[PDB]
RNA sequence: UUCAAAUGAGAACUUUGAAGACUGAAGUGGGGAAAGGUUCCACGUCAACAGCAGUUGGACGUGGGUUAGUCGAUCCUAAGA
RNA sequence: GUGAACAGCCUCUAGUUGAUAGAAUAAUGUAGAUAAGGGAAGUCGGCAAAAUAGAUCCGUAACUUCGGGAUAAGGAUUGGC
């Protein structure tokens, strides 16, 4: 099924205690696992703008909270091992605090 | 809105490591132009007319090369060593036939 | 495709380092066709290859 | 000494495409041009006028084309047109507003 | 060295012209026992020693 | 916690407190006893050249003059300008012994204040004359 | 170190773009002397080698490339032979 | 740029981003740190660490081949506007 939602991921408690050279790569992997949990799709693709948002303050300056837009869509290629995949985009907001999960109407 | 503009500018800019690409050298799309001008709230009639004129001017007409060679390729046997027509092939010039 | 040769040729033609040369990722086949500095110059002219500006070292604080 | 200098800006292309307001642009220039480090000090020194397609600035007090381009780029950024409209020089002290390159959608 | 003698350059030219694998038509000859170039030289394996 | 704070403000490396220095500066008799001392080998400068505000002994008169013509002494004097901050201040801040604190405040404002200021002025002019 | 696309049967390691860093002009930059000898560059290309991998390579196959009255040798003499 | 400075640190031009990787965070290690009160009671032996450190000002003994010792020793200061 095709669906789009906006989430907030708490990267602070997921990166708590991580070595400074590994913080941003582990943030990438935590976002992939987060999307896999919320959409049931092992295929998760992150937008390069989301990668920029993760890496904006260096390798050890990841944000505590990130506002993500996750779209479960259809894998249109006929060689796909899974029929659906997740696409994760950044949501550049005034503040990531106090935001609940919402459903975006795909129009 | 001002806070959102600050956040978007911070995400876009990377000035400490490299410069921003020049807009005079880049090109953009009329779909993005129309959506931005619609967000600003102008009238898109003149811009849409200019885009329609440009699109109707940019015409593709099938030529004889499209008719004959459009779905084909090659026309010449590919050499084993990637050589030109008059380039010697030290390894294989003594063996004329491909079976041998 | 392998555009290492085209990146080197574009740097040499434009007169900057390879760090200041931008190859359009959408015109990959067009860039791959360019084996010569003349074709590289044509690509620079039509905007497939772009020279980037220098990174700023401002002297305001100094 | 105080030889008057004339700077022209051609706003015809954005105005005819209906994304620009020459009167607002000229009023912005009048309100934001600085003389001896302060705005609102254009007494018989800087005059800005517009006739719908050309904005003319006549100045006898330290006005450059670089300053005019700086102010015009500030105005375009304020109107969120900086990503689409640029300020260029056709000849010396004669300028125009152009659009950046846009490929048709088809 | 870039500024080399003609004698050195001549030996280098001979080495370059010797540097090749076997011609393939040699393998097709009757009673051929030559199956590879046993005296092949590479610049990073065996030095020419001047 | 850190090494600088620990090795400076260790318990055995303590200096005289602001309220004690205020009580030393309050009266002229205390000023006289601190200025005129017997020669003691265990103190630097034989117990002479003693800055009361900084509660510190210098080795020589020129050293005391240089110390007085410096920002450290000025910082100490500005710190001592105010209320000496006894425990009554904290009790009153919590709302405890408020009348006692008000009585101490008015006594400081009336009696002990100007007399301490006059003693400071006389000490300063004595140091200027003798140095 | 990371993201996307491309290529490919196959991509942590190839290419382009998007990012984060580093050498910091006594350089991880630009040239030379000794030495090496084609390693330079292009096209093809993966069995072996590159202590993982590999579509990449200083690897394998086939070719192209070094233009002087003025830069050097050549001439002079040094310790010496 | 800081700074006495081709020092250390940060940056521009140019050049790299190479060295098998992933997941956890037991003991013992290697490299680096902090620590109440005491202050060499440790040890063959203060080994190792710690403490000192730039600059300005005050001041500086025995001895001496009269040149030194000497930055002797011992004190005071340092920001911003
Ligand atoms: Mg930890
Ligand atoms: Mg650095
Ligand atoms: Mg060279
Ligand atoms: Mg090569
Ligand atoms: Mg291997
Ligand atoms: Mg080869
Ligand atoms: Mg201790
Ligand atoms: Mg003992
Ligand atoms: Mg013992
Ligand atoms: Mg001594
Ligand atoms: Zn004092």
């Amino acid at each position: 099924d095709v669906v789009t939602r906006e989430y907030t991921i708490n990267l602070h408690k997921r990166l708590h205690g991580v070595s400074f050279k590994k913080r941003a790569p582990r943030a990438v992997k935590e976002i992939k696992k987060f999307a896999k949990l919320h959409m049931g799709t092992d295929d998760v693709r992150l937008a390069p703008e989301l990668n920029q948002a993760i890496w904006k303050r260096g390798v050890k300056g990841v944000e505590y909270r990130l506002r993500l837009r996750i779209s479960r869509k259809r894998n249109e290629e006929e060689d796909a091992k899974n029929p659906l995949f997740s696409y994760v985009e950044p949501v550049l907001v005034a503040s990531a605090k106090g935001l609940q999960t919402v459903v975006v109407e795909e129009d | 809105r001002q806070k959102t503009m600050i956040a978007e500018a911070r995400n876009r800019k990377s000035l400490k490591n490299k410069a921003i690409m020049p807009r005079s050298k880049l090109t953009k799309s009329f779909g993005k132009m129309e959506e931005h001008m619609s967000t600003l709230g102008h009238d898109m009639s003149a811009l849409q007319d200019k885009q329609n004129r440009a699109a109707r001017k940019n015409r593709y007409v099938e030529r004889g090369s499209d008719v004959v060679f459009g779905d084909q390729d090659a026309l010449t046997a590919s050499t084993e060593n990637g050589v030109k027509l008059r380039q010697t092939d030290r390894l294989l010039d003594g063996v004329a036939d491909g079976s041998m | 495709a392998n555009l290492r040769t085209q990146k080197r040729l574009a740097a040499s033609v434009v007169g900057v380092g390879k760090r200041k040369v931008w190859l359009d990722p959408n015109e990959t086949s067009e860039i791959a066709q360019a084996n010569s500095r003349n074709a590289i110059r044509k690509l620079v002219k039509n905007g497939t290859i772009v020279k980037k500006a220098v990174t700023v070292h401002s002297k305001s604080r100094t | 000494q105080k030889i008057a200098k004339t700077f022209t800006v051609d706003v015809s292309s954005p105005t005819e495409n209906g994304v620009f307001d020459p009167a607002s642009y000229a009023k912005y220039l009048i309100d934001h041009i600085k003389v001896e480090g302060a705005v609102g000090n254009l007494g018989n020194a800087v005059t800005v006028t517009e006739d719908g397609t050309v904005v003319t600035v006549v100045s006898t007090a330290k006005f450059s084309g670089k300053y005019l381009k700086y102010l015009t780029k500030k105005y375009l950024k304020k109107n969120q047109l900086r990503d689409w409209i640029r300020f260029v020089s056709t000849k010396t002290n004669e300028y125009r507003l152009a659009f950046y390159q846009v490929t048709p959608e088809e | 060295a870039a500024q080399k003698s003609f004698r050195i350059k001549q030996k280098m030219a001979k080495a370059k012209k010797q540097n090749r694998p076997l011609p393939q038509w040699i393998r097709l000859r009757t009673n051929n026992t030559i199956r590879y170039n046993a005296k092949r030289r590479n610049w990073r394996r065996t030095k020419m020693n001047i | 916690m850190g090494r600088y704070s620990v090795k400076r403000y260790k318990t055995k490396r303590r200096t005289r407190d602001l309220d004690l220095i205020y009580n030393d500066l309050s009266t002229k008799e205390s000023v006289q006893k601190l200025l005129n001392q017997p020669l003691d080998e265990t103190k630097p400068g034989l117990g002479q050249h003693y800055c009361i505000h900084c509660a510190k002994y210098m080795e020589t008169a020129i050293a005391l003059k240089t110390h007085l013509k410096g920002k450290v002494h000025k910082r100490r004097v500005k710190e001592l300008r105010g209320v000496p901050y006894t425990q009554e201040v904290s009790d009153a801040a919590a709302g405890y012994n408020l009348n006692k604190f008000l009585n101490r405040v008015q006594e400081i404002t009336q009696s002990v204040g100007p007399e301490k200021e006059s003693n400071e002025a006389l000490l300063k002019e004595h140091l200027d004359s003798t140095l």
